[PDB]
């Protein structure tokens, strides 16, 4: 566990954030706007 | 539709000229002038 | 109002304008 | 709506009369105050060379990056 | 090779001249309409 | 079910089709633009390359490029977070980081592009041939910008996004691998030059063998789009081209399948060139000239003589074009013809 | 064993033929002095 | 120097060279030579072709 | 020695250009 | 009716035709390895496995033989060097053999099944009509070769009931093969750790086994048979394509930076060795220790292996030869005979002057010598006119240690000059222009080789892919809209 | 000869910087990309008139 | 058509065609697998890069022997 | 000089595949005199 | 934009153009094109000329 | 040792009369089959 592996797994989780909200929005939206 | 299409088009194309016009003279006095 | 167009739109003009603004601020910026 | 309607509207230019030129001021202010030199560590005009070195500063190490461009980035 | 001057001279007025009668010999008149 | 209204919203009919594809192609294309129009106006070269390549530091548009990483670093993803930059965004705009982003992203765009034209015609319900047409620009930038730094000693040798750094890329490439002998460079210009012909021959011929569809001298105006009957005689164009030419079309689909495949194979073959470079497995000299030049000093050809270009070219620009070199070479040292 | 059901035939025009035949010389011909050398 | 395919020429090497700088722009027609050699010398071909070829 | 091989593949390329024009498929309407 | 490049597809629904194809397929390259074995027998040197090892030779596929543990030769010669007493039948020979015969009964076997096409195996009871259950096809298959991997992982190559694979030293001096323990820990993906490889074939072994099982029993769900189209032969076609240029991209790439599969001896040294001096350093340190030990110069420098030397030198260098420039390295050079010994170069100030090696870009480098701290001192003049720098000006002097010229100095000045230039690219060795009449010109690796024929291949497979799947995707409408 | 003048035309004159060669290398990249675009266009919307096994 | 005896044997791994299961199936874990596959190769791609340091582990020639 | 293999290549490259498609042409314009009753068969 | 570099009307020369405070002079990307130029220059046609400048 | 000329000799004279020979036994079946009826036009 150095810098290099915790950098590397709060990367993974910035993009998991990403395609979260992606997802979140297209949810939001798709379901009111049917 | 109140403002006529060929105004807005007039204002516009005095920008755009304006904003290349102050790029020459720029090319001109200042850096990469020499 | 906020459209897909209307988001896209302004998230090309903003920086756009932004951009353009700084770039003539240079042209006087004389070294 | 089509592109023409709007941009002949006058309840458009009502709001394009106060964001299109305090954006445009806002980015005239972002170089005008030299805060882009410090966002983008560029170098101003007067810290291309110092007084220790007058030759280009180049990076020659990969893993130690950080410390080398502070070093050269001293004065 | 004054001769060769010669033919080629001949050759050239040749041709020449019989593209300069072929368009006076009332080409805007040959034509699918008439 | 959630994913199928999801999927019904994202192929909405609206101004711009978005698509599943587009969750792939907006942001990443976006990014990759931003991060050039950023990188030609702010960041510069100093660190890197020892140069000025940025608005800010008064370079115009045919200068200001965003340069490729220092040699130092070898082929480093140069991630924001990795450990060569560790966060601290000035260092890793400094470093050269930013050339990986956006290389990076728009190599991302470009496969959403890809797909997106799959999957418009799959909803538009017609062949997928401009998928298969747009492979060769996929193929010349994967060749170009990733693989042929990939196997060159760093991403120090990738061409930069710029125009003067595109030209400056030519110029090496010539100079350094005689990249203008090799074959399948004139096969990639064979195409190029022919779709560009076949562009403007089948442009010229349809416009002049217009059929007599109205009563003005514009001739724009005589065609709808809702239209069953053909606007130009292919019988009296084919006619024209073979007394002219010897040899004329005949089916529409076959010239039209020509357009489409003359510029792609052209490409291909510029891609395939390319990565043989990458390894410098170059055609570079002719056994057989070079030994008779050798040995017997009166025989010349134009090949000797670029030749001598390329070494007074790479000569030259050595000691400029890789300052991590150290290169230092006195005035009696470079080659240089008479007085000149 | 028997006769199979999905024999067809093959067919290559004249134009097809010229095609080829011009783009195997003139292969040949880019690549003849780069394979001499 | 050398351009044909007889003189240890390929395909790609191989090319008609321009005339002489000495002639400069003058016109340099075969009877304008002393011999065909010595016009073969000079690069005659090449003004005969080219001009040929745009008319 | 290669000068023939090198004439030899351009007059088949040119007397393949020759029988592509004056022997073509006639099209027909 | 089927224009000539459509021609293959007569075989698309006789499910016992295409595997008569496949397996006139395997015939053909089971032949071609066997012969382009027999090839290189016969124009094989075994004489000098020192200067003359199996990359200089331009040998292609015996490297993946002494790769796996072939090592012996019917002809009594091994590649390590010794000498072999009856070797088995599992020689160089024997496996060229070996594949022939493969390539025979595959052929055979090929007419048999393209003869009997109409076999009630590929039948559907249920309808009639040929057809294969693909998603049942691909679990026999996947499982079996999960059961292979395994096998080779843990018997083939830890050597429980295996040869093992080939293992070298970090310079590649001493590397012969033996049984290799598997390393499951971090290391084990180290590229350069050859237990990596045992480790990674038993696990994902174990792990192809059980996707087999899973796929053997579990049915496909009805979305993704029906969004995969999975009920056409060219889904498969175009995912299997999508694989193996994946695959040859990965290939190239560990082949072309190095790895533990792709040793030094066998394909020689990399690009990068050249670059960063690898060998140079060592070399250097070697040197160091010996005389710290307390040694003569010349004998310091004596110690050095012909071997090491060798590595540095730019002929070998893979990114230096040319696309058109044919055969082996051998006729680039000539066959190496010795080394010439280490040059050292002083100037009348008794300084220590270094030529400076040419970097792999250029292939015209002018001679030039700084000293320790990257100074010009000397050069050789393109004009000299005004030159300041001239090696006669400034006088400068070599003496060679530990080689052929070993104890050996020389003050002229044409001399100094030569050698010069000659060192001016890596050491200094003897080669035999006359064997096979080497032309003055470098020639590229086994590994640049193979790395460019799979990098194209890569990315033509990459087209395929995309032509292939796109068929497959629009199946209905390919035929007019 | 062509690799010649175009090189010794770029030392002697700057050719890629002059406005002019940029505007034809954009016209002849849009003429390709024209062609295939058109090329693709016209022949993927093709009315089915074929079977699957004639051209 | 041409009963043979290894085609007795292997009819019943061909005899099912077309069965399929309704419903999304096992889809999901599909995609946990894929993506754990993804991850697992972005590891051993900055692991090979040397963009991601670990103990234990240097990418450089070894001696094995 | 030049290499003594690339004759071999160049003469082979040329002839095989022209053969292949003149023998293309030929069977196919013998199938469509065959198909179209006549003084061929 | 041949014919008119056939009378010496060259493309933009943007040489030294960048100058820091005091005056020493930054490259950008056109001097190392005015670099490779210089290279191909001094090398064309070595032995034709006798003077500094070529006119 | 031996003359370099032969190999084009020897080749040329083995592929081309075969291929001839090949091409004409294809473009006899090819009519034949084109006479007869069938899925073969
Ligand atoms: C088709 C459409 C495709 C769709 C587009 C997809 C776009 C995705 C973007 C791709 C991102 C790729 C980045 C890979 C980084 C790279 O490669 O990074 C390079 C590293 C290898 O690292 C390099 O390794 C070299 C060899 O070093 C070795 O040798 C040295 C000896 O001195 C030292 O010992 C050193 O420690 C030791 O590692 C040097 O060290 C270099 O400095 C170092 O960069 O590989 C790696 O990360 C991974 C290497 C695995 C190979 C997979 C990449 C395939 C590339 C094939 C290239 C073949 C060559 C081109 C052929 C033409
Ligand atoms: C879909 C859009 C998209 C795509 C494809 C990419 C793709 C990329 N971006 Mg990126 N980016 C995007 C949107 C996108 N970006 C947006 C919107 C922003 C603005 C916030 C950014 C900002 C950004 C920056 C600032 C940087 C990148 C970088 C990169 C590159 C490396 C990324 C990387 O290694 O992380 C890969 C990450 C993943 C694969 C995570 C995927 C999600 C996982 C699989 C979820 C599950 C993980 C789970 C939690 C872990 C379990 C525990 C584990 C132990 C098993 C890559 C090409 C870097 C780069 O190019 O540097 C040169 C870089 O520095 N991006
Ligand atoms: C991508 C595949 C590949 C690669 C990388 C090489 C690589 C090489 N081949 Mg090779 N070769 C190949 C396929 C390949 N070959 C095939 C398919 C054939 C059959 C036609 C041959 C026939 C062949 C011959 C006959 C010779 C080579 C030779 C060589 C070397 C030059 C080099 C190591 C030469 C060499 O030095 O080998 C001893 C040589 O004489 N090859
Ligand atoms: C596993 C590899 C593989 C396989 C099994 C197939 C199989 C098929 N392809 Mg294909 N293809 C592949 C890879 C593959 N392809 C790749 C990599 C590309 C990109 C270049 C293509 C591009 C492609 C196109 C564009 C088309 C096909 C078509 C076809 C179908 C008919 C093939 C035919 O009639 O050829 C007949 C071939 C000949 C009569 C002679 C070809 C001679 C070639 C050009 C040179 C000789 C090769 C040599 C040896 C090669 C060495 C090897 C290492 C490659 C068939 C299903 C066709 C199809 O589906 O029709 C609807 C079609 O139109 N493929
Ligand atoms: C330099 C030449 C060149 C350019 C600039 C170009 C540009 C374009 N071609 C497109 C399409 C096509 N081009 C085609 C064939 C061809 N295109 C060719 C040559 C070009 N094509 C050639 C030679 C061919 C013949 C095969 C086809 C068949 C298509 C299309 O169907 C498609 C289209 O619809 O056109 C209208 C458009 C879609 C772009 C895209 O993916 O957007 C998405 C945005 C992405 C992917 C981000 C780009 C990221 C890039 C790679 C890196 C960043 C670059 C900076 C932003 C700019 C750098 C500038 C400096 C280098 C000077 C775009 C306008
Ligand atoms: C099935 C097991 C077959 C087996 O173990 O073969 C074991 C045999 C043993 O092979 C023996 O090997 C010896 C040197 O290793 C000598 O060469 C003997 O001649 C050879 O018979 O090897 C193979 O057949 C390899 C099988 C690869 C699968
Ligand atoms: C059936 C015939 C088919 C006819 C078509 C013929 C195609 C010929 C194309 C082959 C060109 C090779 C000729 C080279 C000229 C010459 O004589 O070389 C001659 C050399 C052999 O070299 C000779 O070797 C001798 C013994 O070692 C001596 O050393 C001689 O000095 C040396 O010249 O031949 C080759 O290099 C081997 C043939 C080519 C090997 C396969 C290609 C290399 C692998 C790259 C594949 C990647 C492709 C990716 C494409 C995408
Ligand atoms: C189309 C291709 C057709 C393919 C079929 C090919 C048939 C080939 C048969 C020709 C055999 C000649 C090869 C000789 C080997 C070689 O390389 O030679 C090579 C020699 C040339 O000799 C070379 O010449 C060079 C330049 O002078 C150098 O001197 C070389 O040293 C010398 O070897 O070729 C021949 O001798 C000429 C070809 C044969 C000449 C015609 C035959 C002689 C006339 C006798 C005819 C009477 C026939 C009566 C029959 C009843
Ligand atoms: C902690 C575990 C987190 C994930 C749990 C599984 C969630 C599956 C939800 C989805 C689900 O099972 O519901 C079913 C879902 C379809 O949803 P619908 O709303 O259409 O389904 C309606 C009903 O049929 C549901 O029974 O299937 C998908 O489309 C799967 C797509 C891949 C999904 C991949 C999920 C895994 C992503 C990676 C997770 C991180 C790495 C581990
Ligand atoms: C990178 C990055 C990022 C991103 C960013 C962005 C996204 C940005 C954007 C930006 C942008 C988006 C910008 C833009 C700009 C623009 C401009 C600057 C323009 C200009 C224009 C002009 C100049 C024009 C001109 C012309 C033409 C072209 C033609 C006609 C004429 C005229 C003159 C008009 C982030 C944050 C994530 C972070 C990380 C890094
Ligand atoms: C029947 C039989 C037999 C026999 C067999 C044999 C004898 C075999 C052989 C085989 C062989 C002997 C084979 C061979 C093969 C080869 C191949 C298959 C090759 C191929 C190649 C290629 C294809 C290439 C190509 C190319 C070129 C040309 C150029 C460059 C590029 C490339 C590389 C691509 C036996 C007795 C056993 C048993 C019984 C039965
Ligand atoms: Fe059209």
């Amino acid at each position: 566990m150095t810098a290099s592996l915790s950098n590397f797994i709060a990367s993974l989780i910035a993009g998991g954030v990403v395609v979260g909200v992606i997802a979140i929005a297209l949810i939001v939206i798709s379901k009111s706007d049917r | 539709g109140r403002v006529p299409l060929w105004l807005v088009g007039l204002v516009g194309g005095f920008a755009v000229i304006t904003i290349v016009s102050l790029f020459i003279y720029g090319s001109y006095s200042g850096l990469g002038s020499s | 109002i906020f459209t897909f167009r209307w988001l896209a739109v302004h998230g090309l003009a903003i920086p756009t304008v932004f951009f353009l603004g700084g770039i003539t601020a240079m042209q006087f910026i004389q070294r | 709506r089509p592109f023409s309607d709007i941009i002949t509207s006058v309840r458009y230019w009502i709001i394009h009369s106060i964001t299109i030129p305090s954006l445009f001021v806002s980015g005239w202010l972002f170089i005008s105050t030299g805060l882009a030199y410090d966002v983008f560590g560029t170098p101003r005009p007067n810290e291309y060379f110092t007084q220790d070195r007058q030759q280009v500063p180049l990076v020659n190490d990969r893993f130690s990056a950080k410390q080398e461009l502070e070093d050269l980035t001293k004065g | 090779m004054l001769t060769l001057k010669i033919l080629v001279y001949t050759t050239v007025i040749f041709f020449v001249s019989l593209f300069i009668f072929g368009f006076l010999s009332s080409d805007p008149s040959r034509n699918p309409n008439r | 079910g959630l994913f199928d209204l999801v999927d019904d919203w994202l192929k909405k009919d609206r101004f711009v089709f978005v698509g599943w594809s587009g969750l792939l192609l907006f942001p990443t294309a976006y990014l990759a633009a931003g991060g050039w129009m950023t990188g030609t106006t702010f960041v510069t070269s100093w660190y890197t390359h020892g140069l000025a390549s940025s608005y800010l530091e008064g370079c115009n548009f045919l200068t200001a490029a965003v340069s490729t990483p220092a040699n130092s670093v070898g082929h480093s993803l140069l991630l924001l977070w990795g450990p060569e930059a560790q966060g601290d965004f000035t260092r890793w705009c400094q470093i050269g980081g930013l050339w990986t982003f956006v290389a990076l992203h728009g190599a991302f765009g470009l496969i959403g592009f890809c797909l997106r034209q799959f999957e418009i015609a799959r909803l538009v319900g017609i062949r997928p041939y401009n998928a298969i047409a747009f492979s060769g620009p996929i193929a010349v930038f994967v060749s170009v910008f990733l693989l042929y730094p990939l196997g060159q000693a760093s991403w120090f040798f990738a061409p930069s996004f710029g125009v003067a750094a595109i030209f400056r890329f030519l110029l090496f490439l010539q100079g350094f691998h005689n990249w203008t002998l090799n074959p399948f460079h004139m096969m990639g210009v064979a195409g190029i030059l022919g779709g560009a012909l076949l562009c403007a021959i089948h442009g010229a011929t349809v416009e002049n063998t217009l059929f007599e569809d109205g009563d003005a001298a514009n001739t724009f105006r005589a065609f709808t789009p809702t239209q069953s009957e053909e606007t130009y005689s292919m019988v009296t164009a084919n006619r024209f081209w073979s007394q002219i030419f010897g040899v004329a079309f005949s089916n529409k689909r076959w010239l039209h399948f020509f357009m489409l495949f003359v510029p792609v194979t052209g490409l291909w073959t510029s891609s395939i060139g390319i990565v043989g470079l990458a390894l410098n497995l170059r055609a570079y000299d002719f056994v057989s000239q070079e030994l008779r030049a050798a040995e017997d000093p009166e025989f010349e050809t134009f090949y000797t003589k670029n030749h001598l270009l390329d070494e007074g070219i790479r000569a030259w620009m050595a000691a400029q074009d890789q300052p991590h070199e150290n290169f230092v070479f006195p005035e009696e040292v470079l080659p240089r013809g008479n007085a000149l | 064993t028997g006769p199979n059901p999905n024999k067809q035939a093959v067919e290559l025009n004249r134009t097809s033929l010229y095609w080829g035949l011009l783009l195997i010389f003139v292969l040949a011909v880019l690549f003849s002095s780069y394979f001499f050398n | 120097v050398s351009g044909s395919l007889l003189y240890g020429n390929n395909i790609i090497s191989g090319a008609v060279v321009p005339s002489s700088n000495a002639i400069g722009m003058h016109f340099y027609p075969i009877w304008e030579a002393a011999s065909v050699d010595e016009w073969l010398y000079n690069g005659g071909p090449y003004q005969l072709i080219v001009l040929h070829f745009l008319l | 020695m290669e000068a023939l091989v090198y004439t030899f593949l351009l007059i088949g390329t040119l007397m393949v250009i020759f029988f592509a024009v004056f022997f073509r498929e006639t099209p027909r309407i | 009716a089927l224009p000539w490049y459509r021609v293959h597809t007569v075989v698309l629904n006789d499910p016992g035709r295409l595997i008569a194809v496949h397996l006139m397929h395997t015939a053909l390259v089971a032949g071609w390895a066997g012969s382009m074995a027999l090839y290189e027998l016969a124009v094989f040197d075994p004489s000098d496995p020192v200067l003359n090892p199996m990359w200089r030779q331009g040998m292609f596929v015996m490297p993946f033989m002494t790769r796996l543990g072939i090592t012996d030769s019917w002809g009594g010669w091994s590649i390590t060097g010794e000498s072999v007493s009856n070797p088995g039948i599992w020689s160089f020979e024997g496996v060229a053999l070996s594949h022939i015969i493969l390539s025979g009964m595959c052929f055979l076997a090929a007419i048999w099944h393209w003869v009997y096409w109409d076999l009630e195996l590929f039948r559907d009871p249920r309808t009639g009509e040929p057809a294969l259950d693909l998603p049942k096809i691909f679990g026999i298959h996947l499982f079996l070769s999960g059961l292979l991997c395994f096998g080779f992982g843990a018997f083939h190559v830890t050597g429980l009931f295996g040869p093992g694979i080939w293992v070298s030293d970090a310079y590649g001096i001493t590397g012969k093969v033996q049984p290799v323990a598997p390393a499951w820990g971090a290391d084990g993906f180290n590229p350069f750790n050859p237990g990596g490889i045992a480790a990674h074939h038993i696990a994902a072994g174990i792990f192809g086994i059980f996707a087999g099982i899973f796929h053997l029993t579990v049915r496909p769900p009805q979305r993704l048979y029906r969004a995969l189209r999975m009920g056409n032969i060219e889904t498969v076609l175009s995912s299997s394509i999508s694989a193996v240029f994946f695959a040859a991209f990965v290939t190239s790439g560990t082949m072309w930076y190095g790895a533990a599969a792709t040793p030094i001896e066998l394909f020689g040294p990399t690009r990068y060795q050249w670059d960063s001096g690898y060998f140079q350093q060592e070399i250097e340190r070697q040197v160091e220790t010996s005389v710290s030990e307390g040694l003569s110069e010349s004998q310091a420098w004596s110690r050095i292996p012909d071997k090491l030397a060798f590595y540095d030198y730019i002929g070998n260098n893979p990114a230096k030869g040319g696309l058109f420039r044919a055969g082996p390295m051998n006729k680039g050079d000539g066959i190496a005979e010795a080394w010439l010994g280490h040059p050292i170069f002083r100037d009348k100030e008794g300084r220590e002057l270094t030529v400076r090696r040419m970097p792999a870009f250029f292939e015209t480098f002018p001679v030039i010598l700084v000293d320790k701290d990257g100074i010009i001192r000397a050069d050789i003049p393109f004009r000299r006119a005004e030159s300041k720098y001239s090696i006669e000006q400034v006088g400068v002097t070599v003496d060679f240690y530990g080689g052929k010229l070993n104890g050996q100095t020389f003050k002229d000045a044409p001399t100094v000059k030569k050698f010069a230039r000659k060192a001016q690219l890596g050491e200094v060795f003897e080669f035999d222009r006359t064997s096979l009449e080497s032309d003055g010109v470098f020639r590229s690796s086994p590994r640049g080789w193979y790395t460019y024929g799979h990098a194209n291949f890569a990315l033509l497979f990459f087209f395929g892919h995309l032509w292939h799947g796109g068929r497959t995707i629009f199946r209905d409408v390919f035929t007019g809209i | 000869g062509t690799f010649n003048f175009m090189l010794v035309f770029q030392a002697e004159h700057n050719i890629l910087m002059h406005p002019f060669h940029m505007a034809g290398v954009a016209g002849v990249f849009g003429g390709s990309l024209f062609s295939a675009m058109h090329g693709s266009l016209v022949t993927s919307s093709l009315i089915r008139e074929t079977t699957e096994n004639e051209s | 058509a041409l009963r043979t005896r290894l085609g007795e044997i292997l009819r019943p791994l061909n005899a099912e065609y077309g069965k399929v299961a309704p419903g999304w199936g096992t889809t999901p874990i599909m995609g946990i697998v894929m993506l754990a596959f993804l991850i697992f190769l972005v590891i051993i791609l900055q692991i090979y890069n040397s963009s991601l340091i670990i103990e234990n582990v240097d990418v450089d020639w070894a001696n094995g022997i | 000089e030049v290499q003594f293999g690339a004759y071999l290549a160049v003469l082979l490259g040329t002839f095989l595949p022209a053969l292949f498609l003149v023998n293309l042409f030929i069977q196919t314009e013998a199938r469509k005199a065959g198909k179209a009753g006549g003084q061929d068969s | 934009g041949i014919s008119t570099m056939a009378f010496n009307l060259n493309g933009f020369n943007f040489n030294q153009s960048v100058v820091d405070s005091q005056g020493r002079v930054i490259n950008t990307w056109a001097d190392i094109l005015n670099r490779a130029n210089l290279g191909i220059e001094v090398m064309h046609e070595r032995n034709a000329h006798n003077f500094p400048l070529d006119l």
